[PDB]
């Protein structure tokens, strides 16, 4: 009807709690994915004989992860209110940064890479990171809780969402933020950013996704596209939206137990991926060839393949 | 502190002696009672409930009143007069008032655990509340 | 929606912080075998243990499993041994 | 792996925390080990339960707990002689009856528990029984379990413990929860008792619209018998059913009275004047 | 499976009687 055939696809089992998050590094070697089992998981992926490995000394239950752009460090934010920075490719981690008056809510790497990191904690905290210089970047407060929070694509703006009810454009090098964009309502399911910059990918909690195109240079505060036909969360959940720009795709989540494939461009969806024993927590693309992570509440990882 | 060991034991515990006697007497008394009123699991609440009390003196004595030393304290808590884990739970955050140990046991229950007992009145409704059948003690007035 | 805002905020201090209120990694411990009170537990299960009739009519297979299982009094008995050398 | 577990049992309360039970005690009918599930439906009301095993619930069709007529929600005994005839062998002689069970679930290859609903065509029964079923009968079928010693005053826990005061009933006809519990499929029981009270040349049909024709009426009429003529006024939606011999008139009139149903639309059917007016 | 972290709030909420379909 909707989805086309089966076709073969992986599961990734060992994972104690629900998987929390899935992402692949930019060379497609390896994906890691963080859950409430307080362990980051190293997986060699793309074909599998194998996973890569374990990774441990997480405090708490690793709330969100990310991967860096060189692929050697990823960072990940978790319930021990501290900033998750790790090195994985030596062996180990890279550093602990702490500072986080509450959990950390969401950490992801911006495009300086181990420069700075935009992150934010459930206390309302947006605050860029930096690492190497053994201390962060900046803190700031706006209004409440941010769901997600990431850098564009020049690293000069910061995208953000979350139980404020609105989309939370920021201005950084400024010493202060962008601009809020929101219409009428109040949701959030999550919060995402396309790769071309020119729109941001939002997830809302009424069960609608929220495609806004802005863009910088001339004003515009205008919108994308409404994505809709998939429930991403029943009453309260984080779905982490990743579209595949192969072609034209969007990826995120859904609360049926079943990935949720998106068309956009042609005004409807792509299809709908069913075989998850567990509402969907992330979803993940991978570039260089098209898969797909499917990361949900049954602990089992689930990457499919188009053939 | 009944038992054999050799002690010596300061005046203070000398001092507290008669309360121990009669709650000690209290507890033959109950333990040497039985129940045929048609109550089968219910015959062994007085029993926690004394030794609840026996527990909230000694640490009342000790934490409050502060007329008791320490070495005191220490030889009635290893001497067996007062449970070291209920006066532990007291002292921190997890219990500030707290009827028993097994009302806390989260294997216990059959499904869950938190025994009704420890809910409060807010969430709580107050006419299934009752009493707890393996605690009850604490609490009368509705 | 101000009021929203506020009541909303709460409402999800509430359960951000009811999904960190676990504090546990893969699950947490369990609760730790405490000592009952000697003469409550031995005076009452033995005194009502042994008088049958129908306050025991549902300890009977109970007490079939008692009776059933050689190792632990045998095993207790002889594993206790306070020894002529002490008191 | 749940059991039967019929939406009458299950409670207004959307979630429900139920306990398994590997080795509970034998059926009442299969006389066999099997899983004793465990749960309450209400706040206050008591934990349920499920005396039938897999067997026991599998061969008569029903909830492994209210023990309801199939899935139509009604008495077992009256739904179930209203079927065909009878089609089982409680009677004696379990260790025949193993031999039938054993080989009856055994050599079934397609059976299930929820994946799937419906997928019958209409029902002879279905009629009876729909209109000897109301809206989730849930009341007072847990909780009150009548005590005898808040009856006499001798309680002395009183409501704070289960059995709440002013339980019982007058001892004399079914208790209507512990008498059909006391046999199984043996009664005639309040379910032929509901079942009897459940049961109780022109003529008129209102209600045809647009949709009902006067070939639908004339040969759903004509099976009862040979009709002499059929009025259809179309401004009135309604239609005349005259027939030769007062004997189909009777029949199909008795039978049409607040029974039609028509291309799934009800018709009110009222008995023709014949009183020259 | 679920939560059981949901399913403790949804008890809750059913004990409160909370039919709330959202």
């Amino acid at each position: 009807r909707c989805s086309s055939l089966q076709a073969p696809i992986m599961l990734l089992s060992g994972h104690e709690g629900e998987v929390y998050c899935c992402k692949f590094h930019p060379n497609g070697s390896t994906l890691a994915s963080a859950g409430f089992d307080r362990l980051i998981l190293l997986w060699n992926v793309y074909g599998d004989c194998d996973n890569y490995a374990t990774l441990k000394g997480h405090s708490g239950a690793v709330m969100e992860l990310h991967y860096n752009t060189d692929g050697s460090m990823l960072f990940s934010a978790s319930t021990d209110k501290t900033v998750a920075v790790w090195d994985s490719e030596t062996g180990e981690r890279v550093k602990r940064l702490k500072g986080h008056t509450s959990f950390v809510n969401s950490c992801y790497p911006a495009r300086r890479g181990p420069q700075l990191v935009c992150t934010g904690s459930d206390d309302g905290t947006v605050k860029l990171w930096d690492i190497r210089k053994k201390a962060a970047i900046q803190t700031f407060q706006n209004t409440y809780q941010v769901l997600a929070v990431t850098f564009n694509d020049t690293s000069d703006q910061i995208i953000s969402g979350g139980i404020d009810n609105d989309i939370k454009v920021w201005d950084l090098r400024q010493n202060k933020l962008t601009y809020t964009m929101r219409g009428h309502a109040d949701s959030v399911t999550g919060l995402s950013l396309s790769s071309e910059g020119s729109y941001l990918l939002s997830n809302a909690m009424d069960n609608t996704v929220r495609v806004w195109d802005v863009r910088p240079f001339a004003p515009k505060e205008r919108c994308v596209k409404i994505f809709q036909g998939n429930v991403h969360n029943f009453e309260k959940n984080l779905l982490r939206c990743s579209w595949s720009p192969d072609g034209s795709k969007i990826a995120a989540g859904s609360a049926d137990r079943f990935v949720y494939v998106w068309d956009t461009t042609s005004r409807r969806i792509l299809y709908k991926l069913p075989g998850h024993a567990g509402s969907i927590n992330e979803v993940a693309f991978h570039p260089d060839e098209p898969i797909i992570i499917s990361a949900s509440s049954d602990k089992r990882l689930y990457m499919g393949e188009i053939q | 502190k009944v038992k054999r060991s050799r002690k010596a034991p300061p005046d203070g515990w000398e001092l507290i002696e008669p309360t121990l006697d009669e709650l000690d007497q209290k507890m033959r008394e109950a333990e040497t009672e039985p129940h045929e009123g048609k109550r089968k699991v219910e015959s062994l609440w007085p029993i926690f409930r004394i030794h609840h009390q026996k527990t909230r003196y000694i640490f009342d004595l000790f934490y409050k009143r502060k007329a008791i030393s320490r070495e005191l304290y220490e030889y009635c808590i290893k001497e067996g007069y007062a449970d070291k884990n209920l006066i532990a739970k007291w002292k921190k955050q997890g219990y500030e008032n707290l009827c028993c140990l097994r009302c806390i046991q989260t294997r216990d229950t059959n499904f869950g655990t938190n025994c009704i007992c420890r809910v409060p009145k807010s969430k709580l409704e107050v006419g299934r509340i009752i009493e707890c059948t393996h605690c009850g003690c604490r609490g009368c007035s509705g | 929606s101000e009021e929203k805002l506020q009541e909303k905020a709460r409402k999800w201090q509430q359960l951000q912080a009811k999904r960190y209120a676990e504090k546990r990694k893969f699950g947490f411990v369990d609760a730790q075998k405490e000592d009952m009170p000697p003469e409550h537990v031995r005076k009452i299960i033995r005194d009502h243990g042994d008088m049958t009739n129908r306050k025991f009519r549902h300890d009977k297979r109970v007490y079939l499993g008692a009776l059933k299982y050689m190792p632990h009094a045998v095993l207790k008995l002889l594993e206790n041994m306070p020894m002529p050398w002490e008191q | 792996d749940f059991p039967i577990l019929c939406q009458t049992c299950l409670g207004e309360n959307p979630y429900i925390r139920m306990t398994k039970e590997k080795y509970g005690k034998e059926c009442k009918i299969c006389a066999r080990p099997f899983t004793v599930f465990r749960w309450c439906p209400g706040v206050r009301m008591r934990f349920k339960k499920t005396e039938v095993c897999q067997t026991c619930s599998k061969l008569k069709n029903v909830c492994q707990t209210c023990l309801l007529d199939l899935e139509y929600g009604l008495p077992i005994q009256v739904r179930d002689a209203g079927l065909s005839f009878k089609d089982d062998m409680p009677k004696s002689d379990v260790n025949k009856e193993y031999y039938t069970q054993n080989m009856e679930r055994e050599i079934s290859n397609s059976d299930g528990t929820r994946p799937v609903g419906m997928l019958g065509k209409a029902t002879s029964t279905s009629d009876m029984l729909l209109k000897l079923a109301r809206t989730t009968p849930y009341y007072k079928r847990n909780r009150p379990h009548i005590c005898s010693f808040w009856v006499k005053g001798e309680c002395k826990r009183g409501e704070e413990c289960p059995y709440r005061h002013e339980k019982p009933t007058d001892p004399d006809d079914p208790l209507a929860d512990q008498n059909i519990k006391d046999r199984y499929y043996g009664i005639n029981d309040p379910v032929a008792d509901k079942l009897l009270k459940r049961a109780s040349t022109t003529l008129y049909v209102g209600g045809l619209g647009d949709t009902i024709t006067e070939t639908d009426l004339r040969n759903h009429f004509y099976q009862f018998g040979e009709i002499r003529t059929i009025t259809v006024v179309q401004r009135q939606q309604c239609a005349f059913i005259q027939f030769a011999t007062r004997q189909a008139a009777e029949v199909a009139a008795e039978k049409s009275f607040n029974k039609l149903i028509v291309n799934g639309r009800r018709l009110n059917v009222k008995w023709g004047r014949s009183q020259a007016a | 499976p679920a939560h059981i972290n949901d399913f403790m709030f949804e008890q809750q909420r059913r004990t409160f009687a909370t039919y709330g379909y959202a």
